[PDB]
């Protein structure tokens, strides 16, 4: 028999979901220097 | 004079600020990206393997029982 | 008087700026770290899950092969 | 007040070039990682493919002994 | 088919250089008077 | 039964790129 051998599956959605968050909100922080 | 060095400073601070930060979403983006190719060809190796592990049981049930009942026929 | 307050408000802005950009960064080197975690974590495992699939397949191969 | 004011440029450049050096040694250790991680990958991939190599070379091996029998 | 062998992955080091940087990205940070 | 390699070079290049222009946005005061 070869039924312990498992295998596991990755999910990193919610981590790229935070790092495209984190983009959007370094857009908000530039500066518009008013001259 | 002074009025116009501290000008000058901010400028390029605001320059530079912008710069770094639009070098920082393009990595952020970057790293994002590597981190959903690197999900897919793990998760894909992943799906080979367990496919793998279904055909070797099913081949090993199917060959593993002919030894067998060659054991009983070969006793006949 | 008047260039004094403008260069004030401008320095106002660049640090709120960069004190929020600071703290979006740090927040996606976190996030960058727990998904490497994790790729290391999965990719070990699978890993092992082939050595020891070798391990009994070797194993099969021999006791099949005797017989 | 220029005083002030030339302080806190000092202060936000000081700052913004220490977090710049920062960023980029976490840059550094981010391709790093990513390097690793397709090195191991690909090693791993390609001990599964040779593994599926000499599963239907051993496979066949048996299945034309068990034939012929 | 002992020849066919898989590796493992370390990347503590990696991590514990990310934790670091973000420690002192705290330090960077602006107070005006 | 399919697998597949991994090239993120590319992505790596683009990394190494990114650090190179963050040293030309450092502030000489």
């Amino acid at each position: 028999s070869l039924d312990q051998i498992n295998v596991t599956f990755l999910d990193l959605e919610y981590e790229m979901k935070k790092l495209e968050e984190a983009i959007k909100k370094l857009e908000e922080s530039y500066i518009d220097l008013k001259e | 004079v002074t009025q116009n060095v501290l000008y000058e400073n901010q400028k390029q601070i605001a320059n530079q600020f912008n710069k770094a930060i639009s070098q920082i979403q393009e990595s952020l983006t970057t790293t994002s990206t590597a981190l959903g190719k690197l999900q897919d060809v793990v998760n894909q190796n992943a799906q080979a393997l367990n496919t793998l592990v279904k055909q070797l049981s099913s081949n090993f049930g199917a060959i593993s029982s002919v030894l067998n009942d060659i054991l009983s026929r070969l006793d006949k």
